[PDB]
RNA sequence: AGCGUGUGCCUACCCUACGCCGGCAGGCGCGGGUAACCCGUUGAACCCCAUUCGUGAUGGGGAUCGGGGAUUGCAAUUAUUCCCCAUGAACGAGGAAUUCCCAGUAAGUGCGGGUCAUAAGCUUGCGUUGAUUAAGUCCCUGCCCUUUGUACACACCGCCCGU
């Protein structure tokens, strides 16, 4: 029963159901407004998104 | 018709200041006479702009201490008004005159300064500025009423009432007069 | 000499009743657990666990069956059964007394050792 | 440094009632705090006695509040 | 009225415990182990006794009615969710316990856990915390 | 009152007015919003007024612990969380020492966002009430410039003499 017990674990909810869409890590995710990455990747690619640190 | 700025129900006129050194620092007469002890603000901005504040407003502002009472201006105002009620019904004297004569009688006129290194006990006698006289007088009245009204059945509207009249007659049964004359005794002990 | 009674009913009375009223005979969490759904999605292990419990040794000490399921609520039908449940390292072989009802297998297998401090 | 743990009576005995009725309308300031201090009774008991004296008409009201109330004697003239 | 009444009972001896008579009846009965502030108002609402009287002037028939409400609260229309001991593991009855059934039933439940050898019983036997909280930083008054 | 947020790609998990049932935690058919339109005029808290309490480890304080009921999830036991009744410990303004701040500031008080299936004693923002003291100093802890001294330069937390 390798096929039916290989990934029968439900990852429907929880932290590991989502991941970073830049580098695929599961720590420090930003889910607000659907960015779906960690803080470092947003800080590195924040200029081309259009977010400016005016304040 | 604004014939007289009646402080709720007390008249701000016919009040006598006995000391001439506190004449321009206590403003209750004919210019800084309000209906309430609560004004707007911009009074602690510059250096000497707090000398133009009404004395009952300064007492109300110094009434609130010890964490759980900061900002509650309405509650201190109604303590002040009730205390004025017991002061008027208790002696037969106008309550603004009792406030003026207590601050003059409870003002420490000579101070000792800590001088030297940290730990050594040396005091040098200096005299107290007239603004600082009023300032420590109000602070002493407030802390005397505060430590009188603590873990006691007697309310703060009565504990504040007994504290000024004991300072007004100089009976030295009040706590402000107690620290005033031990401070004068310490300043006199080493000059 | 004392006879055990649970919720006003007897042991054989508890055996010869069903889950539809046994949920109200249980507590709040156990009613929610049994009323959640069918024991099919992950509890086919539980299905074959009560099957292996329904396997009957003869009139002696019953044979021990061991499992990794710490989330098993003690049914009344499995009183007087011999079981060792996994705490992570070994199997604590425990006798099912007629008092187990309303609990888990994780209630009766300790994980941490009781600490005995020495010198700092 | 004497403790003197106060044990206030929950209701009036004989001497407290006429002591109150002869001395409390002869005082300048009357509040339940000073009545409880002078007559060694409870705070709510002093409030009930002062409400009775107010209903009798021998005490005039000055100001009422949820914290404390202010009472005074009648004019002797 | 405000004068002390005759045979004003000072110390009330109810259910072999000591009860002061100087306290309010909604609060003087709360000194009994097992009954608190919330359930005291319901008892003096089922019985026709006002909440404005002290405990020291009540007499035998009203305190006897209150003791009946103590011992048998179910048929005086007290709701079933208001009770402290519900759905018993021994017999399955709704009851209110007043310090004797309370103390001996808590003792019997603790020895039941210690006999059944659940980890709640082992933690009660060892003298630790059972509700699952951190012990590393607190509980410094455990042992010397 | 003011910052906000709201049906998401694999990705399913949104914010909610209104009606009934139930003490409550909660449950079902119903309508809006992909947003200055709907929650929403965001009937927030502290405050204000009126009773009860009366110096009593007390109606302060809610730790510990027993029983019961709902929600999330495949799964709660080492109690996820919430609700109900009991249980009512220490604590009487805190030693030596030490942190932050000077105007809508400290402080009191609550509301949003982040983590989030279930979710704030943390953090970032927001609003309400709203002060005492001071317009100075180099004494302490340090910083900038000039002059001088040095056996230091891995730089005084350095180097070095003797039993």
């Amino acid at each position: 029963g390798h096929q039916q017990l290989y990934w029968s674990h439900p990852r429907k909810f929880g932290q590991g159901s989502r991941s970073c869409r830049v580098c695929s890590n599961r720590h420090g995710l930003i889910r607000k407004y659907g960015l779906n990455m960690c803080r470092q990747c947003f800080r590195q690619y924040a200029k081309d998104i259009g977010f400016i640190k005016l304040d | 018709t604004p014939d007289i700025k009646l402080f709720g129900k007390w008249s701000t006129d016919d009040v006598q200041i006995n000391d001439i050194s506190l004449q321009d620092y206590i403003a209750v007469k004919e210019k800084y006479a309000k209906y309430l002890p609560h004004s707007a603000g911009r009074y602690a901005a510059k250096r000497f702009r707090k000398a133009q504040c009404p004395i009952v407003e300064r007492l109300t502002n110094s009434m609130m201490m010890h964490g759980r009472n900061n900002g509650k201006k309405l509650m201190t105002v109604r303590i002040v008004k009730h205390a004025f009620e017991i002061i008027h019904l208790l002696t037969g004297e106008n309550p603004l005159q009792v406030l003026v004569n207590a601050i003059i009688n409870s003002g420490p006129r000579e101070d000792s300064t800590r001088i030297g290194r940290a730990g050594t006990v040396r005091r040098q006698a200096v005299d107290v500025s007239p603004l600082r006289r009023v300032n420590q007088a109000i602070w002493l009245l407030c802390t005397g009423a505060r430590e009188a009204a603590f873990r006691n059945i007697k309310t703060i509207a009565e504990c504040l009432a007994d504290e000024l009249i004991n300072a007004a007659k100089g009976s030295s049964n009040s706590y402000a007069i107690k620290k005033k004359d031990e401070l004068e005794r310490v300043a006199k002990s080493n000059r | 000499f004392r006879k055990f009674t649970y919720r006003g009913v007897d042991l054989d009375q508890l055996l010869d009743m069903s889950y539809e009223q046994l949920m109200q005979l249980y507590s709040a969490r156990q009613r929610r657990r049994l009323s959640r759904g069918l024991r099919r999605k992950q509890h086919s292990l539980l299905k074959r666990l009560r099957k292996a419990k329904k396997e009957a040794p003869p009139m002696e000490k019953p044979e021990v069956v061991k499992t990794h399921l710490r989330d098993m609520i003690i049914l009344p039908e499995m009183v007087g059964s011999m079981v060792g449940v996994y705490n992570g390292k070994t199997f604590n072989q425990v006798e099912i007394k007629p008092e187990m009802i309303g609990h888990y297998l994780g209630e009766f297998s300790i994980t941490y050792k009781p600490v005995k401090h020495g010198r700092p | 440094k004497v403790r003197d743990k106060l044990n206030n009576l929950v209701l009036f005995d004989k001497a407290t009632y006429d002591k109150l009725c002869k001395e409390v309308p002869n005082y300048k300031l009357i509040t339940p705090a000073v009545v409880s201090e002078r007559l060694k009774i409870r705070g709510s008991l002093a409030r009930a006695a002062l409400q009775e004296l107010l209903s009798k008409g021998l005490i005039k009201l000055v100001s009422k509040h949820r914290a404390q109330v202010i009472y005074t004697r009648n004019t002797k003239g | 009225s405000l004068v002390i009444p005759e045979k004003f009972q000072h110390i009330l001896r109810v259910l072999n415990t000591n009860i002061d008579g100087r306290r309010k009846i909604a609060f003087a009965i709360t000194a009994i182990k097992g009954v608190g502030r919330r359930y005291a108002h319901v008892v003096l609402r089922k019985a026709d006794i006002d909440l404005t009287k002290r405990a020291g002037e009540l007499t035998e028939d009203e305190v006897e009615r209150v003791i009946t409400i103590m011992q048998n609260p179910r048929q005086y229309k007290i709701p079933d969710w208001f009770l402290n001991r519900q759905k018993d593991v021994k017999d399955g009855k709704y009851s209110q316990v007043l310090a004797n059934g309370l103390d001996n039933k808590l003792r019997e439940d603790l020895e039941r856990l210690k006999k059944i050898r659940a980890h709640r019983g082992l933690r009660h036997f060892w003298g630790l915390r059972v509700r699952g909280q951190h012990t590393k930083t607190t509980g410094r008054r455990g042992r010397t």
